[PDB]
DNA sequence: CAGTCCCTGTTCGGGCGCCG
DNA sequence: GGTCGGCGCCCGAACAGGGACTG
């Protein structure tokens, strides 16, 4: 007995259309099952050939879950409606949310399961599940309810949600709460102990109205990854080869780097392991260039109109640096991540948990999704990248190869 | 005309269009009859039905005689409808493989008799199935039909068949759990542990839910006894195999010649082992014509008549035990040339495959063994849904070296290491540090985009030094140029300095072929030295020698 | 400064194999 | 003269995106 928001695609483009990819046996199985008990619930209904649109499917288990969870990669229909969650009904952004102490993250997904879908936009959710060894054809669906992993779903369910937080904003006005996705955002100054006691009245609060796990955040230690060069007191002719490509790279970021007096160092076609005394006026320029390095780069801001970009680098011994920016060498943050789950043996699953983690703060600062740079061939990253993925969510990525110019990133 | 018990599919035609109108091609007087035959047949049992001047449609049509039989198939050329029609999204992922079947007690195998003929069209699409058949004379106007069920020639039609075959078998699927259907187009797979006495019995069942909705399974295709023919393999109750492949033995041999032999090749490469067309794909490059006269190479005809060879023997396969591991394991075949076998109990091999493509012009066996475990394991999930354990032949601290040390992500599954050689490795290492008490040469190579003329050479600290005079060359061919003139004429351990990004990228890699042969001289080279320590410094900054030997290759 | 070109990688069109 | 859909392989042509050099 709910009324149902009109939506349509951006003019001028069609439907997804992307085949669905094989799936292993354990999630295969846990999508018959799900799907089955969704479609004994009425949230989904078969459907046939005549529907030219499709989605891929898999099925993932987040951090410490026993239980499956479906995942629909709607990251094509989500670019075919983006003037919906945008123009129409978005979201706003708080800008404190990255300031809190504790930032909590809750999967209220399985709210959108409550509100009818509008019928002539129910084409475009199709799905395909796939069998083992092609037993049997496609056995196709379609959602009739808000899809989990769609962008509109947050945007429709957006004023429902604000009528159901008024009573928990309102005795606790000093708490940010943001909705991304299915997912759910709340973040407080309180002591740990009582801050996750909030979080339980929360719960509480939100099965009274018809909708249960826990993932802990800490903005306030966020730390970023800055150039630095080495502290060595006896330089080699190799060393200062290195320190040079490495200030000449650094340049096009900080304009106020010099190279000319250390240059001057490399005038003889001297060996590699020749020691070189600095002289007096290289030594300043050395001390000069590490205060740049210090200074913030001049201009640079976030634009919320652009998107954002992450690169990484493969740095080893299971350590992996990160640029976000929106304009080249205008970088909005860096960092390094260490010791991550598979380090020393899996590097799929290290950059897997890398792109989730820089994901996370991209959401968690600017409420979007980057577009990765992935170090990594595309048929590698194709394989596996669904074996680790534990979010809700899924970014957009583009696979590149650049051999290490002269490690800028990572002593 | 009555209603067919099976639910129909609603058809639409593309926004902005309409019916096709296409003129009748001239038939033979052999296919006129044998059209005129089925159509009058057709329309007696309500299949097609007659049309006035009212449907302003009309497309051609023709005939194809059957395979081993006396009886001719309809087929409609709708490929002006075709382009009209909406798109659809085919169900069919892939294609079943007899390696995934477990063992059943009891199997049958059937074959519904004109499946298109017995699934109805939309009632609002029938309309643009119009054509016409051309008589005895050319005077006769003919007779005009329209499509009742499901053509041949539409792009709609294997789609809806497959999605309402599944419909249809979905409630005896759900009353019969334990009785595995394989559900190709017409033929069913139907396997089942259940004793051979209620095997029979739930067979008729099917043949009468199946009889409930127009689908008839004549006892003609109705096959009980091993072995069946399944999806062009012969299943047994204990092994499987590839129906007879016929390999032509031309005098002669054409470009199309060719390719039907390259097909079957990689038909019989998934259990018969060692396949090779490395040498007789190198025929099919660069040639523009498929009827032009190609001549075997000396390679080729080798290739050629091993892989008949192994044709001789018998080769079989055995079926998934879901109860023991799933083993695949990899060789080194030829030159950018990998076979694999996926087993469970040794020499059992339940298929087997081959690996061989070449991406890009830069490449090592490493980054091959790399790509073909990725190839097996996708293959592996498609057929039993999970990924086997490896055993390659490539030692565990050859991988080790090689995947810490790279600057791309990647990975190998579980995998073991087997002694069978040739074995994979890495031909030369790139030292870490600059080498202490090695020669340091300063290379540097330049061109001219008019006169493709250019130097290389390098400058060292011993103050040795040599240029080379290039012609028809490029700015990156010198760069490359420089640094093997350094390798030549270096000791075993040799310091490296270049500005050169391209150079660097490439050797960084570890490669040890290439399609290049100045790469493969530099890698040849490389693996002569014992230590070798590149660097990269900024050009046109006043480095080192780098600027001297940048201002001698400067012409 | 934007314009090329040298290089490499990806994508897609088209032939065959096989199945219905 | 020659129908549709699916999957696999092989090839070349067309597309494309980055780096070093030049008006």
């Amino acid at each position: 007995p709910i009324e149902t928001v009109p939506v349509k695609l951006k003019p001028g483009m069609d439907g997804p259309k992307v085949k669905q990819w094989p799936l292993t046996e354990e999630k295969i199985k846990a999508l018959v099952e799900i799907c089955t008990e969704m479609e004994k619930e009425g949230k989904i209904s078969k459907i046939g050939p005549e529907n030219p649109y499709n989605t891929p499917v898999f099925a993932i288990k987040k951090k410490d879950s026993t239980k499956w969870r479906k995942l629909v990669d709607f990251r094509e229909l989500n670019k075919r409606t983006q003037d919906f969650w945008e123009v129409q009904l978005g979201i706003p952004h708080p800008a404190g949310l990255k300031k809190k102490k504790s930032v909590t993250v809750l999967d209220v997904g399985d709210a959108y399961f409550s509100v009818p879908l509008d019928e002539d936009f129910r084409k475009y959710t199709a799905f395909t599940i796939p069998s083992i060894n092609n037993e049997t054809p496609g056995i196709r669906y379609q959602y009739n309810v808000l899809p989990q992993g769609w962008k509109g779903s947050p945007a429709i369910f957006q004023s429902s949600m604000t009528k159901i937080l008024e009573p928990f904003k309102k005795q606790n006005p000093d708490i940010v709460i943001y909705q991304y996705m299915d997912d759910l955002y709340v973040g407080s100054d309180l002591e740990i102990g009582q801050h996750r006691t909030k979080i339980e009245e929360l719960r509480q609060h939100l099965l009274r109205w018809g909708l249960w796990m826990g993932y802990e955040l800490h903005p306030d230690k966020w730390t970023v990854q800055p150039i630095v060069l080495p502290e060595k007191d006896s330089w080699t002719v190799n060393d200062i080869q290195k320190l040079v490509g490495k200030l000449n790279w650094a340049s096009q970021i900080y304009p106020g780097i010099k190279v000319r007096q250390l240059s001057k160092l490399l005038r003889g076609t001297k060996a590699l392991t020749e020691v070189i005394p600095l002289t007096e006026e290289a030594e300043l320029e050395l001390a000069e260039n590490r205060e740049i390095l210090k200074e913030p780069v001049h201009g640079v801001y976030y634009d919320p109109s652009k998107d954002l970009i992450a690169e990484i680098q493969k740095q080893g011994q299971g350590q992996w640096t990160y640029q976000i920016y929106q304009e080249p060498f205008k970088n909005l943050k860096t960092g390094k991540y260490a010791r991550m789950r598979g380090a020393h043996t899996n590097d799929v699953k290290q950059l897997t948990e890398a792109v989730q983690k820089i994901t996370t703060e991209s959401i968690v600062i600017w409420g979007k999704t980057p577009k990765f740079k992935l170090p990594i061939q595309k048929e590698t990253w194709e394989t596996w990248w669904t074996e680790y993925w534990q979010a809700t969510w899924i970014p957009e990525w583009e696979f590149v190869n650049t051999p290490p110019l002269v490690k800028l990133w990572y002593q | 005309v009555p209603i067919s018990p099976i639910e129909t599919v609603p058809v639409k035609l593309k926004p902005g269009m309409d019916g096709p109108k296409v003129k009748q091609w001239p038939l033979t007087e052999e296919k006129i009859k044998a059209l005129v035959e089925i159509c009058t047949e057709m329309e007696k049992e309500g299949k097609i039905s007659k049309i006035g001047p009212e449907n302003p449609y009309n497309t051609p049509v023709f005939a194809i005689k059957k395979k081993d039989s006396t009886k001719w198939r309809k087929l409609v050329d709708f490929r002006e409808l075709n382009k009209r029609t909406q798109d659809f999204w085919e169900v069919q992922l892939g294609i079943p493989h007899p390696a995934g079947l477990k063992k059943k007690k009891s199997v049958t195998v059937l074959d519904v008799g004109d499946a298109y003929f017995s699934v109805p069209l939309d009632e609002d699409f029938r309309k643009y199935t119009a054509f016409t058949i051309p008589s005895i004379n050319n005077e006769t106007p003919g007779i005009r039909y329209q499509y009742n069920v499901l053509p041949q020639g539409w792009k709609g039609s294997p789609a809806i068949f497959q999605s309402s075959m599944t419909k249809i078998l979905e409630p005896f699927k759900k009353q019969n759990p334990d009785i595995v259907i394989y559900q190709y187009m017409d033929d069913l797979y139907v396997g089942s542990d259940l004793e051979i006495g209620q095997h029979r019995t739930k067979i008729e069942e099917l043949r009468q839910h199946l009889l409930r909705w127009g689908l008839t399974t004549p006892d003609k295709k109705h096959q009980k006894e091993p072995p069946f023919l399944w999806m062009g393999y012969e299943l047994h109750p204990d092994k499987w195999t590839v129906q007879p492949i016929v390999l032509p033995e031309k005098d002669s041999w054409t470009v199309n010649d060719i390719c039907k032999l390259v097909g079957k090749l990689n038909w019989a490469s998934q259990i018969y082992p060692g396949i090779k067309v490395r040498q007789l794909s190198k025929l099919l490059r660069g040639t523009k014509a498929l009827t032009e006269v190609i001549p075997l190479t000396e390679e080729a005809e080798l290739e050629l008549a091993e892989n008949r060879e192994i044709l001789k023997e018998p080769v079989h396969g055995v079926y998934y035990d879901p109860s023991k591991d799933l083993i695949a394991e990899i060789q080194k075949q030829g030159q950018g040339q990998w076979t694999y076998q996926i087993y469970q109990e040794p020499f059992k091999n339940l298929k087997t495959g081959k690996y061989a493509r070449m991406r890009g012009a830069h490449t090592n066996d490493v980054k091959q063994l790399t790509e073909a475990v990725q190839k097996i394991t996708t293959e592996s999930i498609v057929i039993w849904g999970k990924t086997p354990k490896f055993k390659l032949p490539i030692q565990k601290e050859t991988w080790e070296t090689w995947w810490t040390e790279y600057w791309q992500a990647t990975w190998i599954p579980e995998w073991e290491f087997v002694n069978t050689p040739p074995l994979v490795k890495l031909w030369y290492q790139l030292e870490k540090e600059p080498i202490v008490g090695a020669e340091t040469f300063y290379v540097d190579g330049a061109a001219n985009r008019e006169t493709k003329l250019g130097k290389a050479g390098y400058v060292t600290n011993k103050g040795r030094q040599k240029v080379v005079p290039l012609t028809n060359t490029t700015n990156q061919k010198t760069e490359l140029q420089a640094i093997y003139l350094a390798l030549q004429d270096s000791g075993l351990e040799v310091n490296i300095v270049t500005n050169s990004q391209y150079a660097l990228g490439i050797i960084q890699a570890q490669p040890d072929k290439s399609e290049s042969e100045l790469v493969n001289q530099i890698i040849e080279q490389l693996i002569k030295k014992e230590k070798v320590y590149l660097a990269w410094v900024p050009a046109h900054k006043g480095i080192g020698g780098n600027e001297q030997v940048d201002k001698l290759v400067s012409a």
